[PDB]
């Protein structure tokens, strides 16, 4: 198959600025290349075909260029609707292949997260399990690291993270990390701490509670 | 060495030939079905109640084996094309979807 | 104008078969090729298959070679995808898409997709647990609270707050797939601390596949 590789994985652009996206084919695809846009929760959307021909309804601010193995999608001035994921796709030969995608996000100043922690509810404990939730609210950029400790024991493999889409109100992200213990294990320990490292924090932030307090 | 890019490029050239051909043709005096491209073949203007015919399109990979074939479509009495289209004369001589799926 | 609606999505056990269909309207179905494209949750677009306007030829991605079969019934304006020997990594939203021409080279208009879940898990409604506001969830004059929607299958669930009356600052996180094969997610919302004594906060959870509706009140703990 013809391997399509897009760069970068994430492009941070200020509103009204130009976004320049790159797509590379592992071998020549001539001008048989298309570009697509996809918002979360929505179906993909044809933008460019023939490497440079806009589909109907595509504004002039979207332009495509390139031939052979190197292509470029350019949106000269990003509006609110332009922040999305963009895919390239070759149709030089079957099987057709898509690039991995490039996410175009809203650039803003660095914002540190607000860190909150939630012990398990008594209702869940009576069912035999204990979920501990660490919440990171309204931060930027998206990159963040969370580490769980239970009485200074590093917890590895028993937590899962989820991240929201970027909130265009303040251009921030929110993240949840959920640590799952058994009821017996939860009641054998006292100090439950999640540690957060983020570019907006001079040093890592610890948020903890002591079981019973 | 048939690629998707070449076949699509040849189809696009056929479509362009159809546009130019229809643009140069003077429309007829009375009622007639309009000359049009149906994504597959170029249709000339046709008389009402007449069966239009169109040569098998040249972009087909197997066109040399169906060069003397014709696509068929009916022009309605009111000057509107019928929906039925027969391109059996333009099919690949080795057509068999059941074994293609196998 | 162009309308494509997919059908036949749902839960299938590993190794079993499933067939999707797509009904087209707003254009002459017999004049266009068609495509299938899939997208795993959180992942990118992956081409699956395409077919000529008259089914003269069919094309498949390496990942599905020997297992999937694309076909069409032009008289019923329907496209099909027959999927055999399904595996867990076949879980995805499956898109129906019209070709720009007659061969299957450029999907130019897409449907909304249908979710296919390949798993041995049993259908199950979630338990809904409160994420109570406290001093550990407070910042300034606001407090964070939410609901833990745990151990359900399959996707999706929907969460609202106060029967839809509370919508700003609501973060309903994408679900995660647990090692048990059951899903779990959390929905959180930021709220003025001064309203915690009088304003009720209830998360409305609906899990249609299991016929489970739950309203869970969330309040500060004793």
């Amino acid at each position: 198959e013809i391997v399509m590789t897009q760069s970068p994985a994430t492009l941070s652009v200020s509103p009204g600025e130009r976004a320049t996206l790159s797509c590379r084919a592992s071998q020549s695809v001539s001008s048989n290349l298309a570009w697509y846009q996809q918002k979360p929760g929505q179906a993909p959307r044809l933008l460019i075909y023939g490497a440079a021909t806009r589909a109907t309804g595509i504004p002039a601010r979207v332009s495509g260029s390139g031939s052979g193995t190197e292509f470029t999608l350019t949106i000269s001035s990003l509006q609110s609707e332009d922040f999305a994921v963009y895919y390239c796709q070759q149709y030089n030969n079957w099987p057709l292949t898509f690039g991995g995608g490039t996410k175009v996000e809203i650039k803003r100043t660095v914002a540190a997260p607000s860190v909150f922690i939630f012990p398990p509810s008594d209702e869940q404990l009576k069912s035999g399990t204990a979920s501990v939730v660490c919440l990171l609210n309204n931060f930027y950029p998206r990159e963040a690291k969370v580490q769980w400790k239970v009485d200074n024991a590093l917890q590895s493999g028993n937590s899962q993270e989820s991240v929201t889409e970027q909130d265009s109100k303040d251009s921030t992200y929110s993240l949840s990390s959920t640590l799952t213990l058994s009821k017996a294990d939860y009641e054998k320990h006292k100090v439950y701490a999640c540690e957060v490292t983020h570019q907006g924090l001079s040093s890592p932030v610890t948020k903890s509670f002591n079981r019973g307090e | 060495g048939q690629t998707a890019g070449e076949l699509y490029q040849r189809w696009e050239r056929y479509r362009r030939e159809c546009q130019e051909t229809l643009a140069a043709a003077e429309p007829p005096s009375g009622l007639a079905c309009n000359g049009s491209f149906d994504m597959y073949v170029c249709w000339d203007y046709a008389a009402p109640n007449a069966t239009a015919r169109a040569s098998c399109p040249w972009y087909l990979p197997w066109h040399h084996h169906v060069a003397a074939g014709f696509v068929l479509r009916q022009c309605g009495s009111d000057g509107q094309w019928g929906l039925w289209r027969d391109h059996t004369q333009c099919e690949n001589p080795e057509k068999n979807e059941a074994f293609l799926d196998q | 104008q162009v309308q494509l609606v997919e059908s036949g999505g749902g839960v299938v056990q590993p190794g079993r078969s499933l067939r999707l269909s797509c009904a087209a309207s707003g254009f002459t179905f017999s004049n266009y090729g068609m495509h299938w494209v899939r997208q795993a949750p959180g992942e990118g677009l992956e081409w699956v298959a395409a077919i000529w306007f008259d089914a003269s030829d069919k094309y498949y991605a390496d990942a599905v070679k020997g297992r999937f079969t694309i076909s069409r019934d032009n008289s019923k304006n329907t496209l099909y995808l027959q999927m055999n020997s399904l595996r867990a990594e076949d879980t995805a939203v499956y898109y129906c898409a019209r070709d720009q021409a007659i061969f299957g080279v450029v999907p130019d208009y897409w449907g909304q997709g249908t979710l296919v879940t390949v798993s041995s898990a049993s259908t199950k409604g979630p338990s809904v647990f409160p994420l109570a506001p406290s001093s550990k969830s407070t910042s300034g004059g606001t407090a964070a609270l939410g609901c833990l929607v745990k151990d359900y299958f399959p996707e999706p669930v929907t969460v609202s707050w106060n029967s839809g009356a509370l919508t700003s600052g609501v973060h309903t996180f994408p679900a995660v797939l647990q090692s048990s094969g059951l899903y779990s997610l959390s929905s959180v919302v930021t709220v003025p601390s001064s309203s915690l004594g009088t304003q009720t906060y209830i998360c409305n959870v609906n899990h249609k596949p299991s016929n489970t509706k739950v309203d869970k009140k969330v309040e500060p703990k004793s």
